[PDB]
């Protein structure tokens, strides 16, 4: 699981 | 008498909001004076994040492409910049209700209030502390980036956060206001890791000044313990070490009070070894670091904002 | 990601902030429009507050003695009149920062923010929620009566509360923006006591399902109840019954999510008779009742699959 551009 | 973990006035923040769209993203900007500051990630699309090259396609864009809109008026980008992770954009007109401000990075253990922004628009507002492994506990969904983290002193709202992005446990990461993201994270959807965070012991002394103030007592032992003998103690549960400098820092909290800090270490240093044996401490039986001994000031000295 | 308690953008109540002298007794008014409205008893010193005729007391104050600042300029007091517990002050002029607004009265159980306010001024903003005993548990200090509590539905404010005084236990009692107070209590220096208070088990099971949602699922069980079963429970563990319109407002949560309403309660059945066995569930150790499905709703976005 990467990491979430929000 | 009550102690609450309080936001500040979201007042003068609100009014700098802006909504920064580019066809299929938007996210939301601060808009102070004739510049509007949005994460850099807006120049991208649902496949630009896997991996991307901010450099070169900032380049590759220009003016025209930015959307931004003050609620239903929109702005006119006369002007492009990519300060780190951040992009300035530039506007005809200086906001009319730009507060009066300051860019500062906080250190971990530091709080902020976080105005939650959707499509420019604030829906909500909530207190948040940097981790000591420069991460916060926040609650933002997708559409939150954009959304600042800022203090109010006297009339000056200094701004210290900008979100944007979530890691895989859940925990939140952003820049400075210059763009310069808060630990060794970049602005990618690539394999990040949170690490090991520990707990923020001068601001779990501070909380306990504000139960102190606030009647319970139950925890305050009449014993000693020298500062390095506390940190001996402290560190062995995950709990920052204490400086001589946090010391100073408490000694206003404990001049109002008549506890001594040191004293102070003790009372927790047995609340740490033995337990909360089923009381609870301010309404939590959990200790709460988010507080620094300025917020215990600030809520409990009737401390307001102009 | 994230769950965390949020207070409404506190902005359009900033601008409705208005500080009410009277005599030497100084609290904060609501200023919507040419009416300034604020707790009627600041027109009482201490030895008023012990057996007053609120009728007279205004009989013995005229406009002149109501000094109403807005900031910088003074407004002009041209007309009073009150109504239940609540002082309504005429002004010579309409605030030009009026929103869209109403006066609500809230029910036991929901939830609201307070703009905690003194000189006029705000302090800080913070979610509360209003006690099954009718009482909230607030952070206020002398001089903080006055200060509202609201919700924001697109551009409307609905206004729920208005601050009062502190109860010897801490909570807070109050009225809704027409007078009315939030249950027995009165301004008056008699004892008057806080009830006894219950859990707000709807709020308990809606935390449970934002916890479910944010991973936490330890507490889940390979069982479930019927509701009078549950109800039965409830009573023992001094929390509120469970209606069946709560089971109605859960729905959302529970489709979710998969899990039945009953299932959940269940869950909560089994927490209440084994405890948290040292466990916390969104970082909290404790069971958390101040968030609401609606709360929750708003900070959820998952999906039913159908």
């Amino acid at each position: 699981t990467s990491a979430v551009l929000q | 008498s009550g102690f609450r973990k309080m936001a500040f006035p979201s007042g003068k923040v609100e009014g700098c909001m802006v909504q920064v769209t580019c066809g299929t993203t938007t996210l939301n900007g601060l808009w102070l004076d004739d510049v509007v500051y949005c994460p850099r990630h807006v120049i991208c699309t649902s496949e630009d994040m896997l991996n991307p090259n901010y450099e070169d396609l900032l380049i590759r864009k220009s003016n025209h492409n930015f959307l931004v809109q003050a609620g239903n008026v929109q702005l006119r980008v006369i002007g492009h910049s990519m300060q780190n992770c951040v992009l300035k954009l530039k506007v005809d007109t200086a906001n009319p209700k730009t507060p009066k401000y300051k860019f500062v990075r906080i250190q971990p253990g530091q709080t902020f209030s976080v105005l939650a922004c959707y499509n420019g628009s604030p829906s909500g507002v909530y207190q948040c502390a940097m981790r000591p492994n420069f991460t916060i506990k926040g609650s933002f969904l997708n559409g939150s980036a954009g959304s600042v983290g800022f203090n109010i002193d006297y009339d000056c709202v200094s701004f210290c956060y900008m979100h944007h992005m979530e890691l895989p446990t859940g925990v939140h990461a952003g820049t400075d206001l210059e763009g310069n993201f808060y630990g060794p994270f970049v602005d990618r959807q690539t394999a990040q890791a949170a690490g090991t965070d520990t707990t923020i012991t001068v601001n779990v002394l501070a909380w306990l000044y504000a139960a102190v103030i606030n009647g319970d007592r139950w925890f305050l032992n009449r014993f000693t313990t020298t500062l390095n003998d506390f940190n001996l103690v402290a560190m062995k549960y995950n709990y920052e070490p204490l400086t001589q400098d946090h010391v100073d820092i408490l000694g206003p909290l404990s001049a109002q009070t008549g506890i001594a800090v040191l004293d102070m270490c003790a009372s927790l240093k047995e609340l740490l070894q033995n337990g909360m044996n089923g009381r609870t401490i301010l309404g939590s039986a959990l200790l709460e670091d988010e507080f620094t001994p300025f917020d215990v000031v600030r809520q409990c000295s009737g401390v307001t904002f102009q």
